């Protein structure tokens, strides 16, 4: 779920406060909590690992389905643009 | 018979500026029309499914405007960089390659394109900014249920493609377009890059130095224009400028009465009973809706117009940068050689390096040379006189030379071409078989 | 109704301006300084262009200047007989003035109230009332006029996907010879030549 | 092993017409909605900036 | 890629050697000087 505009820390206080008005609950744990530029983002894992984009989420944040370590879960990262070239240009 | 053919050459480099993404906006109907009311949201439902079409319309047009930036920058499959070396046979291009010295790798003209061009909307956590002083209005400041969408793209990442884009068009020209980024010394780039505008490529290794100066010249003088010139980004100012003028009309639009007694729809709420409520809330929510309405119906134009910008700018990119187009002012004034992309918020600039004749002379011509009865006409150029002989030239830059069998071509009598002028051609071969014996 | 700031003279200069520089020089003209060139050599040019040798030309130049001369007369002809020749310009007219009719004509309309004209129900009607006719009659001439720019819109996006696509004309078939298919006219492709019209 | 080879040619003349510009129009509200009559403006007032 | 023969068709001359920046030292066959030689012997 993407709180679009939202703080984390605004988030968090709210849910524990029981404030917001959608009554489910997103399962929150560490690292499962990424503040983007776009809002904040609960129920991803953020990784180091670029990858191409398949959800858009924004700012150069973008979700996917993936297969971590053993398990198969939603993650979060920057987009890659594409695989590196270094043309061998010489005189 | 008079023709005029240049006797030098000018390296000329223009700027064409395109849009290629709107801000992405979004609308909270529910929060703009009945904000926080309950008996408001309930005769909102009478109006059938309203807010239902314009997130449509809202999430169509976001859409389109990440579509547009990827169509325009995500044109090339794969990242490349520059040698460390960075030597071009002279060609400094410095200030249109990244500067690693500076945050987010832009070059020097990319981060004066940024900071000349004022971002009213401020696309961020707006949370940040919190209160402690008189309200920016950036329009609605998130309040009033208009807020602003992030790009997927950042400016970093735009950057990235266009230095990419850079770095396989200095380091393989064109076949990086239609392939695989092939390596050329960028003089041999030049030199095929004459070829493509009729000039031979020997024209260039012998003023190899005077190019270079004269195309870093114009480097240096388009950041010089760019950063004396205020109003030099109109176009991406004014799509600026457009939605934030939309944004400030549709939040101001919440103040209007419609007939009602009170703007404040708690006010209306707060004084009157539900049936006398009623009729007034549909007085203002009749008003909210042709304000959202109309506001919808003007980004749908502008999303067409910003969408014709950005495929006008993808197909530039991919026929002046990519290749070398030969449609006239398609890419600029002169005759196209090449271009460079630029990243600037909400667009691309295109610096596009052309040449223009100069210097021009006038020549007596003549359509065919007549010699032994036949009529001979040039293969390339055309035929001139400085008075006493005549030569052949290439039509874009004077060059004479002597006009023999190896020049021409032989296509009838002599008596045909009506401008047809008496001279002498050489014979190649003939003359060193005669000294061959005799 | 606002006028152009170029007036039909003004477009006139503009057009014989491109008509003497691509006479006079050729593909040069929108390139730099135009340069001048014999007509015969500009078209014997354009014909290697196309991918004729250029003796072509001069081997039938009398054949070509007539038949070019003939295609213009016919041209005139062409133009002159058939009252639909030039229908998308008088479309835009058309349009324009149903569109400002259309708008004259709703001023009539009584959208619900008891009476199309104000000062009827002003006179006719108590304050209290004639607030709420004139409230109808306002909604429904406010929706007319919303109605109105909304189309003006639409068009002038139109009309402006059609001034870039004359614009690009001009500078790739008048300003020199494309190598488009059927992009400035049918067969391979010469020379233009522009002509002002109203509107267009 | 066959081929067509032109041995005449036409030189041919078209006309394409394209739209450059349309009528260029301004309305004041005040008069086409409220024929100067001050009730009608006044009442106007009440919807803002459209 | 088609490797060629550099001779005095494929190519032409334009200008002395000193102006030309990276140019490099080869022999460019002549077809006619050629046969010259094996016409004459
Ligand atoms: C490629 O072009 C760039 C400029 O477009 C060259 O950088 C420039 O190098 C000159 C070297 O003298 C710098 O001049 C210096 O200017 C400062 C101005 O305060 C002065 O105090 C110094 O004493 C010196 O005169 C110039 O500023 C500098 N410009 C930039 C923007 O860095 C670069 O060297 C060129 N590279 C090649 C290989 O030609
Ligand atoms: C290629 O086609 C052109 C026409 O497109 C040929 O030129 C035409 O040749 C005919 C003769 O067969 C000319 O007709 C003659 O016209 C004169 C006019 O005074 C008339 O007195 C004669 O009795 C006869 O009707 C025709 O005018 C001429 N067209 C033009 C524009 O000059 C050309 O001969 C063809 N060439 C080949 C090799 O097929
Ligand atoms: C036209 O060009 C020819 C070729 O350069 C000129 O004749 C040569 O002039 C140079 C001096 O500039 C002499 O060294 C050559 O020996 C001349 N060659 C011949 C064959 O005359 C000629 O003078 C030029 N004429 C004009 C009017 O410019
Ligand atoms: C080009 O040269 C030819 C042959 O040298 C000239 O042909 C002569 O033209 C004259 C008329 O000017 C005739 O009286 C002769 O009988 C022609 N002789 C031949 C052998 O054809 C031709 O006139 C010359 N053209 C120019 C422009 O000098
Ligand atoms: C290419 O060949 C030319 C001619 O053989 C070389 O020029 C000669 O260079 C030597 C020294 O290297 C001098 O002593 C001669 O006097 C030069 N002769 C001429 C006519 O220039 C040239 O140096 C060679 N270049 C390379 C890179 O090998
Ligand atoms: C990415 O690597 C850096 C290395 O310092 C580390 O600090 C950071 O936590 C890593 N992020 C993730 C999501 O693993
Ligand atoms: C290309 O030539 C320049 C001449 O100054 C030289 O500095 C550079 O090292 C050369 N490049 C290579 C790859 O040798
Ligand atoms: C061409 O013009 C440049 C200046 O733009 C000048 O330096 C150069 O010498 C000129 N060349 C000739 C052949 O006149
Ligand atoms: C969220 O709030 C915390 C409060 O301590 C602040 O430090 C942080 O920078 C804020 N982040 C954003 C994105 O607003
Ligand atoms: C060259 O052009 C100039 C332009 O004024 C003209 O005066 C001169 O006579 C022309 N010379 C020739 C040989 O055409």
């Amino acid at each position: 779920v993407l709180y679009q505009g939202v703080n984390c820390t605004e988030v968090s206080v709210a849910i524990h406060a029981d404030q917001l008005t959608p009554t489910w609950r997103v399962y929150s744990t560490g690292s499962n909590v990424f503040q983007t530029r776009a809002g904040c983002l609960i129920g991803a894992e953020y990784v180091n690992n670029s990858y191409e984009c398949d959800i858009p989420i924004g700012a150069g944040i973008c979700a996917s389905y993936q297969t971590q370590t053993k398990s198969q879960s939603i993650i979060a990262y920057t987009m890659s643009l594409g695989a590196e070239n270094s043309v061998a240009y010489s005189n | 018979n008079s023709i005029a053919i240049p006797t030098n050459f000018t390296i000329s480099v223009t700027t064409e500026i395109l849009p290629v993404s709107m801000t992405k906006t979004s609308v909270d109907c529910t929060m703009y029309i009945c904000g926080d009311s309950t008996e408001c949201s309930n005769l909102l439902l009478q109006y059938g499914s309203f807010c239902t079409q314009l997130k449509r319309a809202l999430t169509g047009i976001a859409v389109e405007q990440d579509k547009n930036t990827q169509e325009v920058f995500a044109q090339v499959k794969q990242i490349y960089k520059t040698p460390p070396i960075k030597y071009f046979g002279g060609f400094n291009f410095s200030q249109i390659l990244p500067d690693p010295s500076k945050p987010s790798k832009r070059s020097p003209i990319e981060d004066l394109l940024f900071n000349k061009v004022t971002l009213a909307d401020a696309g961020f956590i707006k949370q940040y900014g919190d209160c402690l002083g008189d309200i920016a209005a950036r329009c609605a400041q998130k309040f009033n249920g208009l807020t602003v969408l992030p790009p997927l793209l950042t400016d970093e990442m735009i950057a990235q493609y266009t230095s990419a884009l850079l770095a396989g068009t200095i380091t393989s020209g064109w076949t990086f377009g239609a392939g695989p980024a092939l390596q050329i010394p960028f003089p041999m780039q030049m030199a095929y890059r004459f070829n493509g505008i009729g000039v031979t490529q020997n024209v260039l290794y012998e003023n190899q130095k005077l190019i270079a100066n004269q195309f870093n010249s114009a480097i240096g003088k388009i950041q010089d224009s760019l950063f004396s010139t205020p109003s030099a980004l109109g176009k991406l100012q004014d799509v600026v400028n457009h939605n934030a003028q939309a944004l400030n009309t549709l939040v101001k639009q919440l103040s209007s009465k419609f007939g009602a007694i009170s703007s404040v729809l708690n006010d209306i709420l707060s004084r009157l009973d539900p049936p006398e409520a009623e009729v007034q809330i549909d007085r203002l929510i009749t008003g909210r809706l042709q304000s959202l309405q109309t506001y919808v119906t003007q980004q749908l134009i502008r999303a067409a117009e910003i969408r014709a910008s950005a495929n006008l700018a993808a197909t530039k990119m991919s026929e002046c940068v990519l290749g070398q187009s030969k449609r006239v002012d398609f890419c600029g004034k002169g005759y196209h050689l090449m271009s460079f992309p630029q990243s600037a918020p909400h667009g691309v600039v295109f610096l596009h390096v052309t040449y223009v004749p100069a210097q021009e002379k006038n020549f007596t011509t003549a359509p065919a040379i007549c010699h032994d009865g036949k009529a001979h006409f040039p293969r390339e150029g055309v035929f001139v006189s400085n008075g006493t002989h005549w030569f052949l030239t290439q039509r874009n830059f004077y060059e004479p030379q002597i006009i023999t069998t190896d020049n021409t071509f032989v296509s009838g009598n002599c008596d045909v071409v009506i401008g047809i002028v008496n001279n002498t051609v050489y014979d190649p071969l003939q003359l060193e078989l005669d000294s061959f014996k005799e």
